RNA sequence: GCUUUUUUGC
DNA sequence: TCACAATTCTAAAAGCAAAAAAGCCTTCTC
DNA sequence: GAGAAGGTTTAGAATTGTGA
């Protein structure tokens, strides 16, 4: 039965390889038996015994020696050893990694209304995973008498099974797992919430942990059965008990892109807006001004706020005062938990500012307020990001006026150096290096020109003479606020996209003077392709090597457990801040 | 000019560059090759003629009875393409070759044949290429992808610095033949010259020379120049050429003519040799110390003792010098050896070798090749002669010979494929020359070294292999048997040839299953060149440099279309204009530019030949006659973009569209995307699934028309004419008489295809696109296949997108769709699923198909005929019954989930089983449609004959009134004179008779073909196939994309009352996230959105001025104004030549936005987009001001709306969802099955176990790999406990562990568990 | 669970122990593997005492 | 219910 | 003797998923 | 027809080939 002969479809039998090898060895043993019985001459008995030795050598470990035996197909057949070793033997395929019941798979989409510990699970899938629990509760409630009747009832989907299912789904965590589970946070327990649809709805704030956007990914959900399993999912894995990375201290609930844009745009300031300068009794008045159109979400306003400093040991002490903020910062203040100080929400909240704000919440107050705070931050970010209507158009990326002149001057300079080479006064290598240098200079100059143009583009007047403020451009906001992108990408979108590297590392001597809001001619695009294909090949052929490295590391260090309280030794390591020639790279505080 | 079918919708066409060469026929790559494969070929260089001429004539061991070649013919298919798909059998043709066996006489080299026996012998079928480039092997439609490999030749590689751990530069010289053995010459850190064959054990090089009829003197003469020492009265005066001294030190006093020319201690330089040659120095004295440092060239033997004085290639020492000095010989030949300009590599190699003679060389090679067998002189001689110098076993292809000669700077291109001694020694000398410093290595990425196979060449090689196996068989048999008795066919038997061809086509790494869910998918699955396959590299061993893009792929291979994944850069796609050379190498066209004037003669340039010239740039402004307006133009001289003067150019590029494949040329504004986004867009536009009602792009590139027509999807007219009868199932076109043949009174019938399954389970139908009485000219479409619209290529719908964040329902890549799109079925598709019931004859009772089913009531029986089979048109759901079949309960149940009607049933039964009643009904139905359709094929010919009778029967005793009394037939026996008129009447009667005969003779065969059974699998009664046809809607989870790589998964279907609405009331239809664009820099999508808004604004203006009727004058004025807008736009449509009825049809085809064509790299600009926006009434910035549906308040920050073209990719959420609670388990290891077809469970791989260990969840892990998976008694107890109400487990121990335990035990390794 | 067995008419060498590289039998009998496999495959005679 | 080949998604 | 050092041979090369098609010995014979 | 029936890319360890 460990090598079955299964009648395939209709009328034929599929013989496993081992049956072939055993048949061959039995045949050739019978031949040797007869030959030794008849006492044949020496040469043929030698040949027969040799070839029996060969048949067994193929049986136990095929193809170890030359001329691996092949069956019907041209390929070698699999022996015992090849049935144990390798990536398809029992050790890596059926013992360490098993297929598992009570488990489904589906696309993941975004449900932006769930709480940080919930996942929307479809009704069809959920009803199919929790079938035995449904049978149990039907039997216990008596609505069906026997498992046959219960099975028919669930298979026909009467009107009662839905309320039964909503009962058996109440406090029953389910493990969501994304395909290449890379680190500890790729498996997480979640509270199901039944959904009508066929996609698993996954709270946005956990995507970063999973490294999962919604370009059509897929997750597998497993169900814990027993009580230890349910408590373990609830106490160890649940998505609220995992808000710090294990590899370092940094939190793993950084609000990512739309929410950070909403908070940034909300909590900004502009030198003139509706309702500038008035005084508001508190945050609530700020909200009911902004919601009625009488003032702008960001207009400079004095507001009377009360912050709770907990200087008293485990006791909050209130402090009332007047602050200079905007309507946006007061509205956002309405959600921050008690013990925080007001200066923590009183600047344009980028991504770093928000992440440290969550970190300080976690540090001062603990866990539960931080979970509530992360939820409220997501909701407010999404709402006011939507209300901003922050869109992107072609006019939101402006070529600097000076780029024409800069590129013309660099053209003149390279013409001068080329003429210098025509006279032989400059060696080839020096000519090349100097051309590269002047082009790098031109690129830097034009990039700074466009950044100066964008970063303060807006010019506006309060009641008279003009004034300069940071610019409300859409793409500048997308990059500055940390939402999505950096300065290099915006440089390519507006200023010239520098020089490009031939695949051998050589830098070509003709930069791409044309950005993307203008065209690239055919040749510039071809050069860009050199650059891009290199990177794609890198990722494709690097994922495999990384996986192998991680496998080796785990299979070495898979025995360390923390077993004792103090081994009682005085040795150690002398840690000091590291210095790589220049300044101190890693300071002592982070080191120790 | 304009057609009368391209005049229904004219694409307002931006783009300034007037292209000269039209886009070629995109399928030529495979059509031409397989045309060459089968062609009755005089002079037989390629095709089957080449194979037969190569393998024949066959000669026995002077058996005086030999066989030769005459001719070969391909018969006709037993089945045309469509019934080959319907049935399942290969669309083939039989091959018949005219063999001729001739029996000589005794002692008859001069003796005439005594017997000649000739016939056609039948050897096997060969599959044929349908007119679309595809093959039909067993019903399914396969494509034999091209292959890119290394052209045979000689290649001098470096192995630059990654050897010996000291930065040495080895050098290698490989010979790659077309069929034979690789021969490699290579170097060693110790500076030896080694050889190897077949990459197996290595040897000193010179041994092969020792095997080529050589002695050491010849070798030394070959690879060295001699230096003359002359023993003289004063210490060996020496004869010196000045040029042998450059870059050397002064080891002595260079003196002559009683004068010291150069002194010791200094070093010889250029001026020194200048002084020497000016003075014409002949001989120079030198001390013996320098003479001691050379090696003797020739073996020197004493004239007295007849014994060796000094053998060759050994250092001359003072002792040997003394011994030979008095030997009497005054001339010594040594070897010039400068460590820079030369090297004695062959000398040390001759030191190393263990051989001395030809016998030693041959035995060494033979021990090298086949160990175990002791050497034999004759066997080794035969082997080394057969390994390289027997054309039957080794062969450079003619391309191989061309590359071989070109590399070695030879002068002819023709040659002989068998190697020669001269060629080997010349390769050796070239390799050494590279080593010395002169000459440079050849890389392997160059498209000069890489060569395209095809269906023709691959098929020829397979047929040749089969045929040489067969000629071996006939040769073996022909030396035996009585010759005069046997006809020349009873020895071939044809089995190997058919076996080989069928095996290559059916199952090969390149003859692969067709991608058929578009016209684009097919037309770009055919122009694919694959680096892989037999005779090519492989994905794992595939390097990292081949995957990169060489600077010479410009114009030959696309840079931005390659499937990322394991094989990225190994599967290339062939560029638009690229054609293949006479040899295999890729050309691209180029305009000839003699002087500054850019002449209009196009020359195709290959890969190697493209480097020498300096080729201008496709977009270099020229002013109406062809002078490059600019002073410094750009060019690409030799793989190096550079800047050249106004006149150095020797070629220009044909078109700006020539660097990109077809699939990447349908993306508008390609020159604004990043390269990665362009790649992903080109790759997803090939997965778009065709929807119910096709919609034109509305921002295109003008390549949609060519792509749509250049696939075989659309039924295009062969001879123009006037439509005569249109229908959803056929079209009948009356050919214009001018184009008509001299006779046969032809018309054209087109049988549109209706609701058939594609390979990917999609619906391929064809809708007529012409009205009745409509004139259709030659080459104009009639039927719009899937995703086609008026002969364009409509892959998706154009939807009103707005870019903004909307409550995080479009967070990362998600899309937020309106319910207005689900309502209208914009993205609804039709899938067709072919289920099969195979009715075998099992034991314990031969099976049946009776409708009688035990153990069922009437719920399942209410959807069946009395034979059990389902009525065609019956909606079914999961778990129903479709075919009646019970055990002596194998009834084909509808698998779970698959739904929808049953559009088609087909039953094949083998000859021998009585057809059942529904088989009777179906075959009778098919017979009736056959008879009807092939009576419809009768036409006005007979009526024309009757009219001819009437014209000839004008009078002469004729009843003019009674002509129409009786039917027109009896017009022959009526009264007539006795002249030629009566003879003509009899001739018309004869015509009538043979008309009956000719139509009846053809009509009979259909009875035979329909009636007969067909070849099933042995043992099966009949195959019954049902065809369900589900219809998929859109829903959350369904993946959607644009053309610029901006994919995403639908997240919410939002009610129309909630979408943002601009002030005019019109709700937005999709909402996309802006935050995507700046990071993944695809600015193409924004520009497409703005141009779409402009175009739909123009279309709205036309629809307003048309619906609220205004006279045609205003319409022609406005349409003309829209068609002018621009600058140097090359189109220039003249609208005053339409006659106020073509304008009305046109303007009725423009009420849904005016289409635009924006070619790939010289598309529209910002300024012209703004102009077009102004021509409507829309704001110029592109951004309008939107209101929020849910709250009605206005959005700050104006938002970007427009019309973007959205596709629907074939990754549907309902084919991905899957769940399992308990099902069936595998047999060996009792673990759940894997897959969605099987009710399978999700794998819990290793990495997830590591995650669980890291958390510390030990109980979850234990229940995860003991109960839920594998412990049999444990999981049954678990199920029982769960149903009961108690949540607990008794784990036990796996049953996939005991398997391992026993398999290790069945080795000799006792493994056991202890206390 | 129930196995079976086959009685070889003559002895035979276990490949795993013979050519594990390093080889157990080889360095247990202090004599190379080329000749050991040559003897095993009936191509030489090996003396004992 | 097993092996291979090909393709595609992440 | 006994030591480098060159040649040979074995071991490995991410994970999950879906689809599709192939497929199960030559010959020798009554 | 069909039953018989013998059929790359690197690295690490191990050998032996001069070279002392
Ligand atoms: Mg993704």
């Amino acid at each position: 039965d460990l090598r079955p002969l299964v009648p395939l479809d209709g009328g034929r039998f599929a013989t496993s390889d081992l049956n072939d090898l055993y048949r061959r060895v039995i045949n050739r043993n019978n031949r040797l038996k007869r030959l030794l019985d008849l006492a044949a001459p020496d040469i043929i008995v030698r040949n027969e015994k040799r070839m029996l030795q060969e048949a067994v050598d193929a049986l136990l470990d095929n193809g170890r020696r030359g001329r691996a035996i092949t069956g019907s197909n041209k390929r070698p057949l699999k022996s015992l050893a090849d049935m144990i070793k390798g990536k398809q033997g029992r050790f890596r395929q059926n013992l360490l990694g098993k297929r598992v019941d009570y488990s489904g798979r589906s696309v993941i989409t975004v449900g932006p209304y769930l709480r940080l510990h919930q996942c929307g699970l479809p009704k069809k899938m959920a009803l199919e995973l929790f079938k035995p629990f449904i049978y149990g509760k039907l039997e216990l409630r008596g609505l069906a008498t026997t498992i046959k009747a219960a099975k028919k009832m669930v298979e026909r989907e009467e009107a009662v099974v839905w309320d039964i299912l909503d009962e058996v789904i109440r406090e029953h965590p389910v493990l969501l797992n994304r395909a290449p589970t890379l680190h500890r946070l790729g498996i997480q327990a979640f509270e199901p919430v039944l959904i009508e649809g066929k996609a698993i709805q996954l709270h946005p704030l956990v995507c970063a942990a999973y490294n999962a956007d919604f370009d059509g990914d897929q997750m597998a959900v497993h169900v814990p059965l027993t009580l230890e399993a349910q408590l373990e999912a609830r106490a160890l894995m649940m998505s609220t008990n995992n808000i710090l990375s294990p590899a370092n201290g940094e939190p793993i609930i950084v609000p990512s892109q739309d929410v950070v844009l909403g908070l940034y745009y909300m909590t900004r300031d502009c030198v003139n807006a509706k309702g500038e300068g008035m005084v508001l009794t508190g945050p609530k008045e700020a909200e009911r001004l902004y919601r009625s159109g009488l003032a702008s979400l960001h207009a400079r306003v004095k507001v009377r706020i009360t912050e709770y400093e907990k200087d008293a040991n485990g006791e909050l002490v209130a402090k009332t005062s007047l602050k200079d903020t905007t309507v946006g910062r007061a509205i956002l203040w309405m959600i921050v938990p008690k013990g925080l100080p007001y200066s923590i929400v009183n600047q344009a909240l980028g991504k770093k500012a928000i992440s440290k704000m969550l970190n300080t919440c976690y540090r001062i107050l603990g866990l539960k307020p931080t979970v509530i705070f992360a939820d409220q931050i997501m909701y407010t970010g999404f709402a006011y990001a939507a209300r901003s209507g922050a869109s992107v158009g072609i006019d939101d990326m402006v070529i600097p006026e000076k780029k024409h002149e800069i590129i013309s001057e660099a053209e003149a300079e390279v013409a001068e150096i080329q003429e210098q080479f025509q006279s032989g006064l400059v060696t080839a290598g020096e000519r090349y290096n100097k051309v590269i240098d002047i082009w790098a200079a031109a690129n830097d100059r034009v990039s700074k020109a466009m950044m100066d143009n964008l970063q303060t583009e807006t010019v506006i007047n309060r009641d008279g003479q003009e004034e300069k403020q940071v610019s409300f451009n859409s793409i500048y906001m997308m990059a500055d606020s940390g939402a999505r992108g950096s300065a290099a990408q915006i440089r390519q979108l507006a200023g010239m996209r520098g020089l490009m590297a031939k695949p051998d590392g050589s830098i070509i001597e003709t930069p791409i003077t044309a950005n993307f809001r203008e065209g690239l001619n055919v040749l510039q695009y071809f050069i860009s392709t050199h650059g891009a294909r290199k990177g794609l090949a890198d990722t494709a052929l690097k994922t495999a090597n990384s996986g192998y490295l991680t496998r080796r590391l785990v299979d070495v260090a898979q025995d360390l457990v923390v077993t004792e309280d103090d081994c009682g030794t005085h040795e150690g390591i002398m840690m000091t801040p590291v210095i790589e020639g220049g300044d101190v790279k890693e300071p002592l505080r982070d080191r120790v | 000019v304009y057609s009368y079918t391209e005049k229904k919708r004219i694409r307002k066409d931006f783009g300034k560059r007037p292209q000269v060469l039209d886009v070629p026929y995109l399928l030529s790559i495979q059509l031409d090759s397989f045309q060459k494969f089968i062609e009755q070929d005089p002079e037989g260089q390629y095709g089957l003629e080449a194979a037969f001429r190569s393998v024949f004539p066959i000669q026995s061991y002077s058996g005086n009875s030999e066989l030769q070649y005459v001719s070969y013919r391909l018969g006709e298919p037993v089945f045309d393409v469509q019934e080959c798909q319907i049935r399942g059998v290969t669309y083939s043709a039989p091959l018949r070759v005219k063999l001729r066996l001739v029996i000589y006489e005794r002692e008859a080299p001069e003796g005439t044949v005594k017997d000649i026996k000739e016939q056609e012998v039948y050897m096997g079928e060969i599959p044929l290429m349908t007119d679309n480039g595809t093959f039909v092997i067993n019903g399914t439609e396969r494509v034999i992808v091209s292959q890119l490999h290394r052209s045979p030749g000689v290649f001098f590689d470096s192995d630059k610095g990654k050897t010996h751990s000291s930065g040495k530069v080895l050098y290698n010289a490989r010979i790659i033949p077309y069929r034979g053995s690789w021969l490699d010459f290579e170097f060693d850190p110790k500076d030896n010259l080694f050889v190897r064959i077949d990459r197996r054990r290595k040897l000193p090089a010179t041994i092969i020379l020792r095997a080529l009829n050589y002695t050491t003197e010849q070798i030394l003469d070959l690879f060295f120049e001699k230096v003359i020492f002359e023993i003289r009265d004063n210490k060996l005066q020496m004869e010196l050429v000045p040029e042998r001294l450059r870059g050397e030190t002064a080891s002595f006093d260079i003196e002559a003519n009683g004068k010291v020319y150069v002194e010791k201690g200094r070093r010889i330089t250029a001026r020194h040799i200048r002084q020497l040659e000016k003075d014409d120095v002949k001989l120079i004295e030198v001390p013996v110390e320098y003479i001691a440092g050379k090696v003797v060239a020739k073996d020197y033997i004493d004239e007295s003792t007849g014994e060796l004085i000094c053998a060759a290639n050994m250092e001359l020492s003072l002792d040997l010098l003394a011994k030979l000095s008095q030997s009497g010989h005054k001339r010594i030949e040594t070897l010039f050896t400068n460590d820079l300009d030369h090297g004695p590599y062959i000398s040390e190699t001759l030191r190393v070798d263990p051989t001395n003679d030809r016998l030693s060389a041959l035995v060494e090679i033979y021990r090298m090749m086949r160990p175990g067998e002791p050497p034999t002189r004759e066997a080794a001689e035969s082997l080394f002669e057969n390994l390289f110098f027997s054309e039957d076993r080794y062969d450079l292809s003619a391309v191989g010979r061309m590359k071989f000669n070109r590399s070695l700077l030879r002068e002819e291109i023709e040659g002989s494929g068998i190697l020669s001694k001269d060629d080997i020694i010349d390769v050796m000398k070239k390799l050494i020359d590279i080593r010395n410093g002169k000459g440079e290595v050849d890389d392997i990425d160059h498209l000069g070294n890489r060569r395209i196979r095809s269906v023709g060449e691959m098929a020829e090689n397979q047929f040749r292999v089969g045929l040489v196996r067969v000629e071996r068989a006939v040769k073996e048999r022909l030396s035996l048997g009585d010759l005069d008795t046997l006809m020349p066919q009873d020895m071939i038997n044809a089995k190997p040839i058919s076996a080989a061809v069928k095996e290559f086509f059916g199952s090969s790494q390149l003859s692969q299953f067709m991608d058929q869910n578009n016209p684009l998918s097919e037309i770009t699955h055919k122009r694919r060149i694959s680096a892989l396959g037999p005779g090519g590299l492989t994905r794992e061993r595939a390097g990292f440099e081949v995957r990169d893009v060489h600077p010479t792929h410009y114009g030959r291979v696309c840079p931005i279309e390659t499937p990322e994944g394991p094989n990225i850069g190994l599967i290339n796609s062939l560029s638009v204009y690229a054609q293949t050379n006479e040899y295999g190498f890729l050309e691209t066209p180029y305009r000839k530019v003699t002087d500054g004037v850019v002449t209009d003669e196009i020359h195709y340039l290959s890969a190697i030949e493209e480097g020498n010239y300096v080729i201008a740039q496709a977009n270099s402004n020229l002013d109406e006659e062809g002078h490059f307006v600019e002073d410094l133009v750009t060019c690409r001289s030799k793989g190096e973009s550079s800047l050249f003067s106004r006149d150095q150019v020797d070629y220009m590029d044909v078109s700006t569209q020539q660097v990109v494949s077809v699939g990447a040329s349908l993306i508008p504004f390609l020159e604004h995307d990043d390269a990665n986004r362009a790649l992903m867009g080109a790759n997803m536009q090939r997965q778009a699934v065709p929807t119910l009602r096709a919609d034109k792009p509305l921002v295109g590139t003008g390549m949609e028309r060519a792509v749509a027509v250049d696939s075989g999807v659309t039924a295009v007219a062969k001879r123009g004419g006037v439509v005569q009868y249109v229908d959803a199932s056929r079209i009948v076109i009356k050919v214009n008489e001018d184009e008509m043949y001299p006779g046969e009174a032809g018309i054209d019938i087109y049988n549109l295809t209706k609701y058939t399954r594609s390979n990917q389970n999609t619906c391929i139908n064809q809708m007529p696109c012409v009205s009745l009485g409509e004139p259709v000219e030659r080459g104009d479409v009639l039927a719009d296949g899937p995703s086609t619209d008026l002969g364009e290529l409509a892959l998706g719908q154009n939807m009103r997108v707005a870019f903004m964040p909307w409550n995080g329902y479009n967070f990362e890549d998600s899309i937020l769709v309106s319910e207005r799109v689900v309502q209208e079925d914009r993205f609804t598709t039709i899938h067709i699923q072919e289920l099969a019931c195979v009715s075998r004859d099992t034991k314990l009772g031969p099976e049946e198909i009776t409708a009688d089913i035990p153990n069922v009531g009437e719920a399942a029986l209410s959807k069946l005929d009395e034979s059990g089979i389902v009525y065609i048109g019956a909606e079914v759901t999961g778990g129903d019954i479709l075919v009646g079949k019970v055990t002596p309960d194998s009834s084909l149940r509808v698998p779970n989930g698959v739904s929808g009607t049953v559009i088609d049933v087909q039953v094949f039964t083998r000859d021998g089983v009585e057809k059942d009643k529904r088989a009777l009904e179906i075959e009778e139905m098919q017979l009736k449609q056959a008879k009807k359709d092939l009576s419809e094929e009768l036409q006005i010919l007979e009526a024309g004959l009757f009219s001819r009778i009437r014209a000839v029967l004008v009078a002469g005793g004729v009843e003019a009134e009674k002509l129409d009394k009786l039917p027109r037939d009896r017009w022959l026996e009526l009264g007539l004179t006795d002249e030629e008129k009566q003879n003509q009447l009899e001739q018309l009667a004869e015509q009538y008779d043979e008309l009956k005969h000719e139509f009846e003779k053809k009509l009979e065969a259909k009875r035979r073909k329909i009636t007969q059974g067909d070849d099933l699998a042995p043992g099966v009664l009949k195959i019954v196939k049902v065809y369900l046809a589900v219809k998929r809607r859109i829903q959350p989870g369904d993946k959607m994309a644009g053309r610029h790589g901006n994919k995403g998964v639908i997240s919410k279907i939002n009610p129309i009352e909630d979408m943002p609405y601009d002030e005019n009331g019109t709700p937005v239809d999709i909402v996309l996230n802006p935050l995507g664009v700046p990071s993944r820099m695809n600015i193409g999508q924004i520009l497409e959105t703005h141009l779409g808004m402009a175009a739909k604004g123009i279309g709205d203006k036309i629809n307003a001025m048309l619906k609220q009727q205004q006279e045609v004058a205003k319409l022609r004025e406005f349409i003309q104004r829209a068609y002018d807008l621009g600058a140097d736009v090359r189109q220039k449509v003249d609208l005053s030549t339409f006659s106020d009825e073509e304008v009305m049809r046109l303007a009725e085809n423009l009420r849904k936005g005016m289409p635009i064509a924006t070619p790939v790299f010289d598309g529209a600009k910002e300024a012209e987009i703004k102009e077009l926006l102004k021509l409507g009434d829309l704001p110029t910035s592109g951004q309008i001001r939107l209101y929020d549906g849910r709250t009605g308040e206005q959005f700050e920050r104006p938002v970007t709306v427009g019309y973007m073209y959205m596709l629907k990719l074939n990754h549907l959420v309902d084919d991905k969802m899957h769940a399992r609670s308990t099902g069936s388990y595998s047999l060996v290891t009792q673990q759940p099955l894997g897959g969605k077809a099987q009710f399978g469970g999700q794998r819990f791989g290793e990495m997830e176990v590591w995650a669980l260990e890291a958390y510390g969840a030990a109980y979850t892990l234990q229940e995860m790999l003991t109960v839920k998976s594998d412990d049999v008694n444990g999981r049954t107890k678990m199920y029982k406990n769960i149903v009961d109400g108690n949540h607990q487990m008794e784990p036990g121990m796996p049953e996939s562990f005991n398997v391992l335990l026993k398999e290790i035990r069945s080795l000799g390794i006792n493994i056991e568990l202890e206390d | 669970e129930r196995m079976g067995h086959i009685e070889l008419a003559s002895p035979t060498a276990h490949i795993w122990f013979l050519k594990s590289l390093p080889s157990r039998i080889g360095l247990l009998l202090d004599m190379p593997l080329r000749d050991i496999e040559r003897v095993l495959y009936f191509e030489s005679y090996v003396v004992i005492e």
